[PDB]
RNA sequence: UAGUCGGGUGAUUAGCCAGACUCUAACUUAUUGAACGUAUU
């Protein structure tokens, strides 16, 4: 997933939430009112090369109606939805925000009560964070007409869902994803029985140990994996 | 002095024997032949001595391994000590506990050995001044102390990697001289008479990258022996 | 005139001569390298003869307080006492300070002077500059502010012992309560006890006390913090402690001495090695008197007598 | 000056000895910094010199003008002819225009916006935050052009 | 021959490896489960492990020319998440195969799996306390003997 | 079992013999200076 794209989009959301349009369009109108009265008598030289900002006013009027005509969510609302999706799925992350450290805006998270940045995140937390963040960004951007954009249609394919995940995290990686994204059809592959212990038997397709590709159908296991012991799932 | 170095070298010390060999070789050819000397033979026997055990495996007389690792204000560790085993050490824990950090510190320490084996007085990798120092900290610097074992003749090779945070008036230096001395012994003895060189490899998460043989990779004639130290601690 | 008056009365010189000498005194140092025992060199700053005499006179004039836990640079005490302090125990916690001598600055010296719990000689504010010039070495010609103690000087040992008087007192007081004995050979904090699992908290106490007293100037060497027990080797400042709780030179050094005496027996030992063997035997008699008797029995009494000589 | 290299694993290294060259270049650079002087021109032209000309030029205005741009890719083997075209067009633009008026209109906007300063808002700095010192920096950059220093665009062209 | 033997012995699925020159691009072929397949059609888990083993064997062979078995040379190897992309069947033998192929190498390894721990002695494990914030010092080995123990018991304790 | 301690033998820093110990756990260091031992004295 494009996690750099997500970081850029999140920083855009933070900037436009802390700046907003109501604190810029009124200033543009005030500047236009002042300048037009100033150039009322004549000598329009103070406006001929200042006409660029007056035309940029109309330019900013454009691309803003599309934010009202397409029924897109407010940037603060999108930020809140993405943040609550990230924090409620990734166990270590408590909250995520953007700071202006030495001028540049960089994203910081909260891992186990500490305030490390993204680059200081471990590989296990960073990969899962990138996955959930990219999925949440794509759902928010593609579902502007829902109160909760995460409850939208889609098909998501994940290979090795338990990658870089501790066994403690594997017990809650499926339930969190299902709760956060209820209407997505998840097609996943796994190598861990701890994940399978949280999955219905009907949802599992298995390859037989003696299989060179001549088979024609993928069957479900005979034993019910949901709520079963790790040893039993390992054996049967 | 020559007498003290002879007393220590005849007792089994490798550093004293190498010092005697160097002071003989750089002198007039009456005592320096670059080899076929008592001290050069002592050093090369120390490096090359071994015996096949009862199971048929060659066991060197003087094994090389890492004994202790100390992490002071490094990433999430205020002060941590480890007692690395001689054959196999396993580090376990939850996500974001510092196992990858420990491996990263060990690889940074071994980079100096690799660099000074390849290149006299070579510069290895250094701790990052942006992410490696603990975010909270008290002195805004981090230390990584390591001790290596190379037989009864060299029971300790202390190397410390130190770095200070950005915008700190006082900068902390690294104590990497003993690693340079040991790698100088290895390199000089090897060039005079071929010996078996140690292997330092790091296989981090940057492995598992797709594809193979991406480019022709004009990088230095894979056939030559010292190509085995190229990108050996890169992670992939 | 206080300090300069006493220095003149001791050196039998005029005040003007000493005052003119104590202008570039922090700079009148000869620095050289000595060979390390394994490899490398050690850099030592030694003052000139006149500054050496001035420092000796200043040291003998003013008696700074020292603690009983210190074992380096005092009369009648040395390596044997430091080793025998922890001789009867089971566990040790040898620790070291990072760059001990060069981390001591005039700021540290004046901070320790004012808050010392014991008696401190009174230095007038007029002569503090002269004190700093007498006691401290100035590396780097351009930087006149960088003043540090030099390892190796007639005045550095006593100043170093005094600057750690409060640290020694507090550490000893804390250790006696938990049945731990503490000694310091000016860079080697040695802690030993017969109680298991009691030395684990000592390093944290050392760090917090060092931060309280010297701030960031003096720090522990974390790579030099060693835990040892009777299961492993136990040596204090060069003297091995046996599993029989007695002082020893170590088996390897004893075998080396035996080989040297055997070489002298057949006349294969030259004059330099003979003098080295005589010095080692005197040191052994100081440390391990029973080793001399064992060597007398093994190598006959007459051979040993001829080797050590007669008065 | 000696440029040296050694193979991997050799007991002793072979290093460069570029210190006298660095000393001479430091003399050149420091003397030029204190007072403008003529600098040597080092160039290399290989057989890669023969390359097609790609018609239009990328308008990366802002760097072909500085004096030390003459050292950019000067020893790459192929001359930067696109850089030359950009520089030549820049000189033509400064010769046919922007010099007949000279500093006539640039300082006029300050007086014109003084009207907005006085009779407009109470205080205006956002509208006049750049050109006030931009004129000064342009003057201290063109002082070389107007004196016995860096040549005018017309004579260079 | 040494590298091929090491690769075949350590990697479970691979039975042979060679180079074909016909179809005159140079390509390396392996045999997975009795099927001759090229190097680029490997899966993630058989290609990653093979890459690790092959690189380690190459470096051991190149750095140990005076040994009858170059893989018996000394060194330090750092492996992070050794169970990466490995099925639980493979995790039961990766440590044993690595220790058998390279007996003089000091392996420092991190893992998230009780299956791998079941093949490792208790003395070789350094664990982190679950309620730790970084102030803990001098890590300790676990209490329960993991070697030969049940996977469920290792997960529990 | 390692590892450590070191009483003896040993042309002797090596090899061997006997004995003993085991806090998660030594790694033997530095002069000409300081103090200690020793020798001249
Ligand atoms: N400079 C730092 N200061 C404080 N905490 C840090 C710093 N860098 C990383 N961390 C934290 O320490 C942990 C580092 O993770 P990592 O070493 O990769 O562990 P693992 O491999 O066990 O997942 C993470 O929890 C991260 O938030």
């Amino acid at each position: 997933g494009r996690f750099d794209h997500f970081v850029e989009w999140y920083i855009y959301l933070h900037k436009r939430t802390v700046s907003d349009i109501s604190s810029s369009i009124k200033e543009l109108e005030q500047q236009v009112n002042d300048l037009q009265r100033t150039v009322d008598g004549g000598m329009v030289s103070v406006k001929s090369l200042l006409e660029q900002m007056k035309f940029k006013l109309s330019e900013a009027i454009e691309r803003n109606d599309a934010a009202v005509s397409s029924r897109v969510l407010t940037e603060s609302v999108q930020k809140s939805i993405v943040e609550k999706a990230i924090c409620s799925v990734v166990p270590s992350i408590s909250n995520i925000w953007v700071e202006m450290i030495t001028g540049s805006d960089l994203v910081k998270v909260t891992n186990d009560g500490h305030d490390v940045t993204i680059d200081q995140l471990s590989d296990g937390q960073r990969v899962f964070l990138s996955l959930v963040a990219d999925l949440a960004r794509r759902m928010v951007m593609l579902n502007p007409l829902l109160e909760n954009p995460l409850e939208g249609r889609g098909i998501v394919l994940i290979d090795e869902i338990e990658l870089h995940l501790h066994p403690k995290w594997q017990q809650e990686v499926i339930l969190n994803l299902r709760s956060a994204f209820p209407n997505i059809q998840f097609i996943i592959t796994t190598h861990s029985p701890i994940v399978l212990s949280t999955i219905e038997k009907r949802c599992i397709r298995e390859f037989e140990p003696n299989d060179d590709g001549d088979q024609s159908f993928l069957d479900s296991p005979d034993m019910q994996t949901k709520g079963s012991e790790n040893a039993q799932i390992l054996e049967q | 002095m020559t007498k003290q170095y002879e007393r220590k070298a005849k007792g089994g010390n490798l550093l004293s024997a190498f010092e005697l060999y160097q002071r003989n070789s750089d002198k007039a050819p009456g005592l320096g032949e670059m080899l076929v000397g008592e001290w050069f033979e002592m050093c090369r026997d120390y490096i090359q001595d071994g015996h096949v055990d009862e199971s048929g495996i060659f066991r060197p007389d003087n094994a090389f391994y890492l004994r202790r690792l100390t992490l002071k204000d490094f990433r999430r560790f205020s002060l941590l000590e480890i007692k690395l085993e001689e054959d196999l050490t396993v580090i376990i824990g939850n996500n974001g506990k510092g196992k990858t950090s420990i491996l990263y510190a060990i690889a940074k320490t071994l980079s100096w050995f690799v660099a000074n084996i390849l290149k006299e007085g070579g510069s290895g990798q250094r701790l990052s001044e942006m992410t490696d120092i603990k975010n909270d900290a008290e002195d805004r610097y981090s230390d990584v102390s390591s001790t290596f074992f190379f037989g009864k003749g060299l029971k300790s090779v202390p190397i410390r990697l130190s770095r200070s945070a950005l915008g700190t008036a006082e900068r902390r230096d690294s104590e990497v001289k003993p690693a340079k001395d040991l790698a100088d012994i290895w390199r000089v003895i090897n060039e005079v008479n071929t010996i078996n060189l140690p292997t330092f490899a790091l296989y981090n998460v940057e492995r598992s990258q797709p594809f193979n043989r991406n480019i022709k990779d004009n990088t230095g004639r894979r056939e030559e022996r010292f190509d085995a130290y190229s990108q050996t601690l890169g992670g992939a | 005139m206080s300090v300069i008056r006493g220095l003149a009365a001791v050196l039998r010189q005029s005040d003007s001569d000493i005052s003119a000498f104590l202008v570039t005194a922090p700079r009148k140092y000869k620095v050289y390298k000595i060979p390390k025992r394994t490899t490398g060199f050690r850099v030592i700053a030694q003052p000139a003869k006149g500054l050496k005499d001035i420092q000796r006179a200043f040291v003998q004039l003013y008696s700074l307080p020292v603690h009983d836990a210190s074992m380096a640079y005092m009369k009648g005490k040395g390596i044997r006492d430091n080793a025998a302090a922890h001789a009867g125990n089971q566990y040790l916690l040898k620790a070291d300070l990072e760059d001990f001598f060069n981390s001591i600055t005039p700021a540290i010296f004046w901070r320790c002077i004012e808050m010392s719990s014991a008696q401190t000689p009174q230095f007038e504010p007029q002569d503090k500059l002269f004190i700093e010039k007498i006691l401290f070495w100035q590396p780097i010609k351009r930087r006149k502010t960088k003043l540090i103690l030099s390892v190796g000087a007639p005045s550095s040992p006593v100043i170093s012992n005094f600057c750690m008087y409060e640290f020694d007192n507090r550490i000893h007081a804390a250790c006696k309560k938990v049945e731990i004995t503490y000694t310091r050979y000016a860079d080697d904090l040695t802690f030993s006890s017969n109680i298991p699992d009691v030395l684990k908290a000592v390093p944290s106490t050392l760090e917090v006390l060092l931060k309280d007293l010297f701030g960031s100037a003096l720090r522990l060497n974390h790579s030099k913090t060693v835990f040892s027990s009777k299961a492993h080797n136990r040596h204090v400042t060069g003297i091995t402690i046996n599993n029989e709780e007695t002082l020893s030179l170590g088996r390897d050094r004893k075998r080396f001495i035996k080989h040297l005496i055997n070489q002298y027996k057949y006349g294969l030992l030259d004059n330099e090695d003979k003098a080295y063997l005589i010095g080692l035997l005197a040191f052994a008699s100081h440390i391990e008197p029973s080793f001399i008797t064992r060597m007398n029995e093994k190598y006959s009494l007459e051979l040993m007598e001829r080797l050590r000589g007669q008065r | 000056i000696r440029l040296s290299r050694s193979a991997l694993g050799t007991a002793e290294r072979r290093d460069s000895e570029v210190k006298p060259a660095k000393d001479l270049a430091d003399i050149w650079r420091v003397i030029n910094e204190v007072n403008t002087i003529n600098l040597p021109t080092f160039a290399l032209y290989n057989v890669e010199r023969s390359q097609p000309f790609n018609r239009n030029i990328k308008d990366n205005t802002g760097r072909r003008e500085e004096r030390f741009d003459a050292y950019s890719q000067t020893l790459g083997g192929a001359g930067r002819f696109d850089h030359f075209v950009e520089w030549y067009i820049y000189l033509h633009k400064r010769t046919v225009s922007d010099i007949s008026s000279s500093i006539k209109e640039l300082e006029q906007q300050v007086n014109d916006l003084q009207r907005t300063v006085d009779g407009g808002m109470v205080s205006v700095k956002s509208l006049l935050e750049q050109m006030k010192f931009k004129l000064s920096e342009a003057i201290e950059r063109n002082d070389a052009a107007v004196s016995s220093r860096v040549l005018t665009e017309s004579v260079q062209k």
